[PDB]
């Protein structure tokens, strides 16, 4: 109530997005409010490529605010690139509004087929300076430091598929979205939203495993060796070539993720990554885990771990908070 | 690719 609250839509299961507005005059965009990047940017009427046809395009010359900046800037992702020129304008999040530097993107070839597929505009940062191109300060420190905000922190309320809606709210925690302690741990970075955790699936073990808490992840990344022996009894096949891993959804053998530090234990039971696939056949399931590998052996705490565990993202305390999440508002 | 828009 006294914080600025997002509403949050899951459509699809691949991806869920949040609105938001760029320009004096409120240009609409889909955004999808990635905690893996410290950038926000919108495609441009500039853009020149397929992707743009169907998304919502800024159009500096109608925005009274509007501020030419031009430099040039590139975007890479683990899905894709994009591309496009720096500029100025206000954001509005919700109900508060700031200057901000975002980049107008002119170039998606480099995010397909995934942008054309996908039905959102662009994307929003909300990870930490040092991450993001261009020194532009995270949206919710600035709004903070502009005394818009009681706190300089944010927090996840994931919405769940024809369930309930979602929420992002910044600058207070409600404890309407969770029951229980909430456990905050310590980030060894303040880069991404990283923090150490033990990570022990079935019988295989990481101890002091780097773990990213990541909203812009769809699914659980695991260090491709540790998928592997994590599953080798289980009854889960692989696709031959195909990155993907189908079973029976009621296979007794599917495992529970448990990553523990000193201050919390959090448990990712099979119900938060089966992925039911009737049409492909009855009774089967695709788990939401794929490998991913980082120089040092690395975790990504995706969407079906936000799904169960609301999550509280603070700047001035350089942690994460962790909390069950109510499964209903 | 994994969907995952982190940024390197």
């Amino acid at each position: 109530s006294s914080n600025d609250n997002i509403e949050l839509v899951d459509f699809q299961n691949i991806m869920f997005y949040g609105d938001a507005e760029v320009g004096d005059n409120q240009q609409p965009f889909t955004f999808i409010l990635d905690t893996g990047s410290a950038n926000l940017w919108v495609p441009s009427v500039k853009c020149t490529t397929a992707g743009c046809l169907t998304k919502h395009l800024y159009d500096s010359s109608k925005s009274r605010t509007y501020e030419k900046d031009g430099t040039k800037v590139e975007m890479n992702y683990v899905s894709g690139t994009v591309s496009g020129f720096f500029s100025k304008d206000l954001v509005t999040v919700g109900n508060l509004s700031l200057p901000y530097k975002f980049i107008e993107v002119i170039d998606t070839n480099g995010f397909e087929p995934t942008y054309t597929a996908s039905t959102f505009d662009g994307i929003l940062g909300l990870g930490w300076k040092d991450l993001s191109i261009g020194s532009v300060d995270p949206i919710v420190v600035e709004l903070k430091n502009q005394n818009k905000i009681e706190n300089a922190l944010f927090t996840f309320y994931l919405p769940v598929h024809d369930k309930h809606t979602g929420f992002l709210t910044i600058g207070g925690i409600e404890e309407r979205f969770y029951e229980g302690p909430l456990t905050y741990e310590k980030l060894n970075h303040d880069l991404y939203w990283q923090i150490t955790l033990d990570a022990h699936v079935g019988n295989i073990m990481l101890e002091k495993a780097n773990c990213i808490v990541d909203s812009g992840t769809s699914a659980i990344t695991v260090p491709t060796d540790f998928l592997n022996k994590m599953l080798q009894n289980l009854d889960v096949i692989k696709v031959p070539f195909l990155p993907f891993y189908v079973t029976l959804c009621n296979n007794s053998k599917l495992p529970t993720f448990e990553f523990t530090s000193e201050n919390g234990k959090y448990t990712l039971e099979p119900e938060y990554y089966l992925q039911h696939i009737e049409d492909v056949g009855p009774g089967l399931c695709m788990l939401n885990i794929i490998g991913l590998d980082f120089p040092v052996p690395t975790f990504i705490l995706g969407d079906p771990f936000m799904r169960k565990y609301f999550t509280v993202f603070d700047y001035d305390n350089h942690s994460v908070g962790i909390a069950l999440a109510k499964k209903n508002l | 690719k994994p969907f995952s828009x982190l940024q390197f």
